[PDB]
């Protein structure tokens, strides 16, 4: 009732928090999935109305939202500023949070790990096995899983 | 402060925070009753080091000299609870009288 | 034309749907190789915007009453600014001091 | 007997109460300054002096009205306890989950 | 727009058969008899 | 400013300049090591996709 | 120019560097890029 504890030492700590922002612009062609090139299947498919069209439309709209979720987090500052050409932060010594241009991509020693320790599985980035048509290069070779 | 980092389809933040590491116990008083006028510090609390009283904020120990200029008057001896009878030094009269 | 090169762009390759090879054309023209497939009817220009109509993979198009923009050949010296890799705004000069 | 089963909680209603107790005792003995880093001692009168300074009411006013604030607080807490007792309906928001 | 399109889309789904060979609930009631009606109805109910 | 802004005097920045830098500089080191050792957290990214 | 002023980061509003508008702590050897100059005291000449 007459005393408090006052700090005599402290630590400056850095906490790392990992958050997701978006997913890949995944799309399914309902018709292709169900009927493909089957003319008689389509005839029977039209009987379920626009149910199938709605399915296509909903996935297209999601795809649109995924570009925005990314802008919303990173496009907040649309002007590109470069790293400190001068590192005189007084007592501080860091560049290790900043891009290393000598790397294949302008990634920081920390981003290098945030990328190489993340493997994403996505169709069209994963190519076919046996190939169908076009060069293995780029996105020249068509891929639509099975 | 925080610094952002990219990650595939995401963002990782590096949050720079001050977290206390080592505390120490001091005896306090919320106010000093100087001459019937109660003096509160502009910021912080009065602390005893067992001899002298100083002003310091609760987030760090910085014994500041107690003088009228670093306090303000609000209330009297009978208003404030835990108030102590002590001197708040006038910084002006010593150079005039 | 999602996820193909700009050398085999036909709707049907060495086949048809009882209609001209494309749909009513037998050639596309204005063929731009993108990172989402091959874009036909639009050509790449060296004049970029912070996007208008997004296509994907940093590829965009804009139509600004250019008396056809995604239905014309490219110019960078006249208003036929059609498809481009998007720019992330402009640089804004600053130096640490 | 319709393939309906139940999974037990990991952090149990009692463990939750223990955590609550810890939180109650923290706010009371150490203010908020236990939520991060080692707990600092600060008594309850002084925790109010800062809670009040932080909305822009001085320490003097806190003390001047010491007895009033205490009665007001005690009464509010009374009325709350008593409302729960008077009717269960206050907790509808929980009963609605059940 | 979505309020109206949702209501409009709902009305348009009335045109669906969902494997029946008629969408017209009134004509099924009035013109068909169980050997056919039940078959179309089992299919319209689940579909709808 | 950042210091004053959390109610800790700027005086600390200066008196403890070494302490403060060391801790930050090191924390960056540890983060790189943490992420390589426990990239378990990056599951929050990977799974979503 | 050759004069120093206290100003905010959000608007240039030069104010005079006095012993009243400032406070003393530490020393000159723990501040990186410390400048030596005169701090004015409005009181001191009235103490003569």
């Amino acid at each position: 009732n007459n005393s408090i504890a006052i700090p005599t030492n402290f630590t400056i700590s850095v906490t790392t928090e990992i958050l997701p922002v978006s997913m890949t612009k995944t799309s399914v062609d309902c018709t292709m999935y169900i009927c493909g090139d089957s003319t008689e299947c389509s005839n029977l498919l039209l009987q379920y109305g626009s149910f199938c069209t709605q399915l296509n439309r909903a996935l297209t709209g999601i795809a649109v939202e995924q570009d925005k979720n990314t802008q919303e987090v990173f496009a907040q500052v649309k002007q590109i500023y470069k790293t400190p050409p001068i590192k005189d932060f007084g007592g501080f010594n860091f560049s290790q949070i900043l891009p290393d241009p000598s790397k294949p991509s302008k990634r920081s020693p920390i981003e290098d790990l945030l990328f190489n320790k993340v493997t994403l599985a996505d169709a069209g980035f994963i190519k076919q096995y046996g190939d169908c048509l076009g060069d293995i290069a780029a996105r020249d070779l068509i891929c639509a899983q099975k | 402060m925080s610094f952002p980092q990219s990650a595939p389809h995401g963002v990782v933040f590096l949050h720079v925070t001050y977290v206390p590491a080592q505390e120490k116990n001091f005896t306090t008083a919320p106010a000093i009753c100087h001459d019937g006028k109660a003096h509160f510090p502009r910021e912080g609390v009065f602390v005893s080091n067992g001899t002298h009283w100083f002003v310091t904020q609760r987030n760090f120990y910085e014994p500041q000299i107690i003088t009228t200029d670093n306090t303000f008057v609000s209330g009297n001896c009978d208003v404030v609870i835990g108030i102590v009878n002590n001197t708040v030094y006038d910084p002006l009269q010593p150079e005039l009288d | 034309y999602q996820d193909v090169n700009c050398t085999e762009v036909p709707v049907a390759i060495h086949a048809d749907q009882l209609t001209p090879t494309w749909r009513v054309y037998s050639t596309g023209s204005n063929v731009f190789q993108t990172r989402a497939g091959c874009l036909i009817g639009a050509e790449h220009v060296n004049n970029s915007y912070e996007c208008d109509i997004p296509i994907g993979a940093g590829i965009c198009a804009s139509y600004q009453t250019q008396t056809n923009s995604p239905r014309a050949a490219a110019s960078v010296a006249s208003q036929s600014i059609i498809a481009y890799t998007m720019s992330l705004g402009a640089e804004n000069s600053v130096a640490y001091s | 007997f319709n393939g309906l089963t139940v999974l037990p909680p990991l952090l149990t209603d009692e463990m939750i109460a223990q955590y609550t107790s810890a939180l109650l005792a923290g706010t009371i003995t150490s203010g908020w300054t236990f939520g991060a880093g080692p707990a600092l001692q600060i008594p309850f009168p002084m925790q109010m002096a800062y809670r009040f300074n932080g909305i822009g009411v001085t320490q003097n006013v806190l003390y001047e009205n010491q007895k009033l604030i205490a009665n007001q607080f005690n009464s509010a807490i009374g009325k709350i306890q008593d409302s729960l007792s008077s009717t269960p309906s206050a907790l509808g928001k929980l009963q609605d989950v059940v | 727009n979505q309020n109206a399109q949702a209501l409009n889309t709902l009305v348009k789904q009335l045109s669906s058969n969902f494997g029946a060979i008629s969408s017209v609930l009134n004509d099924i009631l009035s013109r068909l008899d169980p050997p056919e009606a039940e078959v179309q109805i089992d299919r319209l109910i689940t579909g709808r």
